[PDB]
RNA sequence: AGACCUGAGUGUGGCAGGACUACCCGCCGAACUUAAGCAUAUUACUCAGCGGAGGAAAAGAAAACAACCGUGAUUCUCUCAGUGAGCGGCGAGCGAAGAGGGAACGAACUCGUUGCCGAAUCGGGUCUUACAAGGCCUUGAGUUGUGGCAC
RNA sequence: CCAAAGAAGGUGUUAGCCCAUUGAGCCAUAAACCUGAGCGCCUCAUGAACAAGCGAGUAGCACUGUUUGGGAAUGCAGUGUCAAGUUGGCAGGUAUUUGUCUGCCAAAGUUAAAUACAGAGUAGGAAGACCGAUAGCGAACAAGUAGCGUGAGCGA
């Protein structure tokens, strides 16, 4: 909120989270490394 | 996306794989309720397809419903009449055990409006199905163009009157044309316009 | 109306025409159609022969607009020309023109003398219908 | 006696008949004059509610589809994408215009295609666009003129704009040429037939 | 481009005659489909299958395939896949 | 289709000397053990109850009742009919009666009256004033306390200008374009007495025809 | 220590049970009767029984028809048609559909998926004259995915 | 004598003019409805112009049962068995194996009207070639009452 709230008068790099866009990240390739939790049910 | 991968998983329900995790669940269904009120849908996937959504107002609940033939409730098996309806073990029901299972939901929690459901594991003696129910008192549902067509009440009961997909299914609404004619817009609306007389004024 | 019926005149007669001997009971001889072949066979034996059985193919789904096939013949194709057309017409000269199928015909049969000289467009023509209209000066011409 | 009569088939043998022990299946039309005139009534009432749009929007020409009934023409439920784009117009916004829309029509043939393209510009050519704004007027909509001489089209079809369904003229009358005073339809026909008809005994025999 | 109809009621192009109109693969899905078959491994059927075409009886498998599967074409088809993932 | 049914009302047998009737069950009341069910029972059904899907209407061919009206237009014009059928026409100048277009500009009762003792149609109208009555019989007890004789009928070319004559008693109004046979041959009987207006009277050719076109 | 995730307790805010039930929707479901007997059939996918809603319900936007010069969601009406369809101890009996004329008709939209984004979403407090389709705050819910855009 | 009113009710016999009734028209209006998507202010939203895919214990198939005019099986149900992927499926009313053609794209969902009201209700209306106190609803009346039955019910 404060980043847009600045912008008015991207985000800073980091992490891909989410199943969607983690599968997207490692479908394109850009992912270089990819943390799996062991425990999902 | 994701989906995709879950999908054709659940393709493949006679893997190796996909039998170990389903004779896992069905135990500890075994072990279970008859119903069971779930935190989240063990098919997202397919839930999410038929309608369900991470919100507030959307519920699950898992339903045992008991596999087999009707038995016709007679006393001592015994019939009575022409030996047309003289069977007992060999009837079936003419609704399908997914409407039975949504009906069994939907009766015993009256607050909420069933939406769908659908086949998560079976044994030899029971089927399980989730059913996925809507709160229609929530602000969320009731303020969602998506979904607030449930709160108005000719949606009250619609599984008691086969109106989700697997009582259309029963009703032979899957199909259309020549091979449904004598059942739309029902069973009964077609036998009352096929079957009453009509006097013309002038005729 | 009621005033006209035998009950009216059987008023005061007790037995309103069936009889003393032989009431005027419920169904003795049946409901129906029934004993077509047993105690009403003579019946149906010589006023309805071929009533009982079976015979030929069977056709499901029966469509009747694709057998559409209504006929004319040539003695009648002034049905179909206009009063003052027919007598502007002649052999050697300029003809009427009959569209059959527009007037409810798919067939040109040909019984009898043509009458009116005249070109047919239909999608059927028996052959005596095509050379007999063609020994009277008009034509058949196809259409579809 | 019996006698020499047709065999009946009534089929009155189910529970139509209302009695003391049966509501009965029956179907009377006493009501037919009252509901005629309640259908006039509404008709009118829309027509007043919806003036000066016309009460039926605009439908196409249509043939009719078995070899019993090819020769006649009707009315269809929607103009066609393709009609709508020949006729330099949006679907979404025919739709708003009072132009009927069936995306299913799929358009075999030129000449349907080019009747219904005639029958959009006749009607886009006498439309009257009224404007959203009266005081700011945009291209392609009406004046204050147009709109106030108005006139609402009532018709029971919706076509007195671009007229009724058109069927294909009547043939003038003619000569019968040597060709057609020659040659015998019917074995042309016969032969025709006779090539369907016999189509794989023909090839079954040939390729033996 | 469809053949122009002949005008008269029979024969092989009949119909009354109009200018006629022109009539108006899954990769990725195969990659999901690939690596979900190899993750999942063969069904019991497939087993059955395999186990078939190693020793040589292909009539008895596509036998077997149009029992369990029903229609013959599926089973075809389904023998055909066997005997390509043999061949890897 | 309940009436006279609404009983449990079954039968004692043979076995009592009494008739074979069902009887009404139960005890305690002035009606128990009564006959039931049967058209000649007190109380009990009527024989073959009337139904609504009796045939009250009649479809009539429609060059039928095209002729019928030709034919009672044509029996309007004989004078000796009319007066058979029992109009007073005896002082009217000709029959059939054809008047000026000008009484559709009238507007008060009273003018209407005017023109209907110029012309002498006043001596139907007054017996048609004074047939008037109570109704002999049931009819009066259903909402037809009164009746009259049916008087002259005054023929328009339209709609319009009917509004002096309306409240005149013994007087009808018709339309020229819609004429009706039930009023052309009231009862059956041909011969009713028609003033026509001028307009009106040069419509019936193009109306009705004629024997070539 | 603590976490989540499975399940409890209590507080707070709310909802269901009952009535009606003519018509309508889902199940269940006869026998008298007809066949001049009777068992298939018929009565009847009816009555009785168990559930559910409305002002109508249900149906409804083609895995539809057709086989044409083609039609084009649903429902309803005439007709198709008591049918040279079919079903049937092929007996008694039963029995529709497409096309055609019409009523209606502003009739069409949503999700899921795909791919481009990725909390932009929801609820709760509290300000704006406001349990705003608004602003601010909020870990509360939600990344095990809500919400936007596109054919 | 009135009538743009003759239209039926009341009044001690049969009423246009004894009475009531109605026509133009008058007054008052929570909200909702209709009206250049009626008309302003604030707020908030908003239009115009500068490449991949498509719904799985699902569809099929076998047996059984049922339903249908649907006949080598119209739909449905139980159980077993269970796909394909647009080089694809479903349908095309005689089963099969081939190969052509045509239509369409199932297995989430919403939706007004035209239709029903075959023993319903609420508020108003209009009628009848119907019945006329043993008729017509059981009930023209303190009638679902009085009375009867342990009761379900029966019922003047
Ligand atoms: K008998
Ligand atoms: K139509
Ligand atoms: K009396
Ligand atoms: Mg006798
Ligand atoms: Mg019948
Ligand atoms: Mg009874
Ligand atoms: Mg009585
Ligand atoms: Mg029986
Ligand atoms: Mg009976
Ligand atoms: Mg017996
Ligand atoms: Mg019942
Ligand atoms: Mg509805
Ligand atoms: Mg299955
Ligand atoms: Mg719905
Ligand atoms: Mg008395
Ligand atoms: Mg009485
Ligand atoms: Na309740
Ligand atoms: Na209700
Ligand atoms: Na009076
Ligand atoms: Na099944």
């Amino acid at each position: 909120r404060e980043r847009l709230q600045k912008v008015a008068e991207k985000a800073p790099l980091a992490v891909v989270t989410g199943l969607q866009e983690v599968t997207r990240a490692i479908e394109k390739k850009q992912a270089r490394m990819v943390v799996i939790a062991n425990n999902v049910d | 996306g994701a989906f995709m991968y879950l999908n054709e998983l659940w393709k493949k329900k006679s893997s190796d794989v996909m039998r170990f995790i389903q004779r896992i669940r069905s135990w500890e269904f075994r072990h279970q309720h008859t119903v069971v009120r779930l935190r989240r849908p063990t098919r997202p996937e397919k839930a999410r397809m038929l309608g369900y959504k991470t919100k507030q107002g959307f519920c699950v609940f898992r339903v045992r419903v008991r596999r087999g033939g009707r038995k016709r409730p007679v006393h001592k098996g015994i019939t009575y009449g022409k030996p047309k309806t003289s069977g007992v073990l060999g009837m079936k029901l003419n609704k399908n055990n997914q409407a039975v299972a949504e009906q069994r939901l939907g009766k015993r929690f009256g607050n909420l409006r069933v939406l769908n459901s659908y086949w998560v594991n079976m044994d030899s003696t029971f089927k399980w199905y989730e059913v996925i129910a809507v709160d229609p008192m929530c602000k969320t549902i009731r303020r969602d163009p998506r979904i607030n067509w449930i709160v108005n009440s000719v949606h009250k009961h619609r599984e008691q009157r086969g109106l989700t997909s697997a009582g259309r299914k029963h009703r032979g609404l899957r199909h259309k044309g020549h091979k449904a004619s004598k059942l739309r817009p029902s069973y009964r609306a077609a036998w009352r316009r096929n079957n009453r007389i009509v006097f013309l004024r002038k005729r | 109306p009621t005033r006209f019926k035998k009950c009216r005149h059987q008023r005061g007669s007790t037995f309103c025409g069936y009889g003393r001997v032989g009431k005027h009971r419920k169904h003795e001889s049946g409901r129906g159609n029934a004993g077509g072949m047993h105690h009403h066979r003579i019946n149906f034996d010589k006023y309805h022969p071929g009533y009982f059985g079976k015979l030929g193919m069977d056709h499901y789904h029966r469509k009747k607009n694709p057998m559409w096939k209504p006929t004319i013949n040539l003695n009648n194709l002034s049905r179909l020309i206009a009063a003052e057309e027919a007598a502007k017409a002649a052999k050697g000269g300029t003809l009427p023109v009959v569209d059959l199928q527009s007037s409810g015909y798919a067939k040109l049969l040909g019984n009898g003398h043509i009458q009116v000289p005249c070109i047919v467009k239909a999608r059927y023509v028996s052959k005596l219908a095509d050379k007999k209209i063609r020994k009277a000066g008009g034509a058949v011409v196809l259409q579809a | 006696p019996k006698g020499n009569n047709a065999i009946p088939h009534v089929h009155q043998k189910k529970h139509w008949n209302p009695c003391s022990s049966q509501k009965g299946n029956v179907k009377v039309f006493l009501n037919q004059p009252a509901q005629k005139h309640r259908r006039r009534r509404l008709r009118l009432l829309k027509a007043k509610k919806v003036f000066p749009r016309p009460l039926k929007a605009l439908r196409p020409q249509v043939n009719c589809p078995t070899v019993r009934h090819n020769m006649k023409r009707r009315l269809g439920r929607g103009f066609s994408p393709a009609e709508l784009k020949a006729a330099g117009l949006n679907p979404q916004y025919a739709a708003t215009i009072g132009i009927r829309v069936d995306s299913r029509r799929k358009n075999k043939s030129e000449e349907g295609m080019n009747v219904n393209v005639q029958r959009l510009k006749t009607y886009m050519s006498k439309l009257v666009l009224f404007p959203m704004n009266h005081k700011k007027v945009q291209k392609g909509e009406a004046s204050e003129e147009e709109v106030k001489a108005a006139t609402q089209d009532r018709s029971r079809f919706g076509d007195a704009a671009v007229g009724a369904v058109v069927y294909p003229s009547a043939e003038a009358p003619r000569a019968v040429s040597a060709e057609e005073k020659s040659m015998c339809v019917y074995a042309f026909l016969k032969k025709n037939h006779s090539a369907v008809r016999f189509f794989g005994t023909r090839s079954s025999r040939a390729a033996r | 481009a469809p053949t122009p109809r002949t005008g008269i009621i029979a024969g092989f192009n009949k119909g009354h005659v109009t200018t006629r109109r022109p009539r108006q693969p899954h990769k990725h899905l195969r990659a999901v489909k690939a690596i979900i078959a190899d993750l999942v491994g063969l069904s019991p059927l497939e087993k059955r299958v395999q186990e078939f075409l190693r020793v040589g009886k292909e009539k008895r498998a596509l036998k077997y395939c149009k029992k369990r599967l029903g229609d013959f074409t599926a089973a075809k088809k389904k023998r055909s896949k066997m005997e390509e993932a043999l061949r890897h | 289709r309940l009436s006279g049914m609404n009983h449990s009302a079954h039968s004692w047998g043979t076995g009592r000397a009494v008739a074979r009737i069902p009887r009404i069950s139960g005890g305690g009341t002035s009606t128990s053990g009564a006959g039931a069910f049967g058209n000649m029972c007190r109380g009990g059904r009527m024989f073959a109850p009337t139904k609504i899907f009796r045939r009250w209407h009649r479809k009539i061919n429609l060059h039928q009742k095209r002729f019928a009206v030709v034919s009672a237009l044509a029996a309007s014009s004989v004078p000796s009919l009319v007066m058979s059928r029992g109009h007073q026409i005896g002082n009217v100048p000709e029959v059939p009666l054809v008047v000026e277009d000008s009484i559709q500009g009238y507007e008060k009762t009273k003018e209407a009256m005017a023109f209907l003792k110029a012309i002498a149609a006043i001596d139907d109208v007054n017996r048609v004033n004074d047939s008037r009555e109570i109704r002999a019989g049931r009819g009066k007890m259903r909402n037809r306390r009164y009746v009259a004789r049916r008087g002259p009928m005054l023929v328009m070319p339209n709609n319009k200008g009917t509004r002096a004559f309306r409240n005149i008693f013994g007087l009808d109004l018709a339309n020229v374009s819609a004429l009706n046979l039930l009023h052309l041959a009231p009862g059956g009987h041909v011969g009713r007495f028609v003033i026509w207006t001028q307009s009106a009277f040069e419509q019936l050719d193009k109306i009705f025809g004629t024997f070539t076109e």
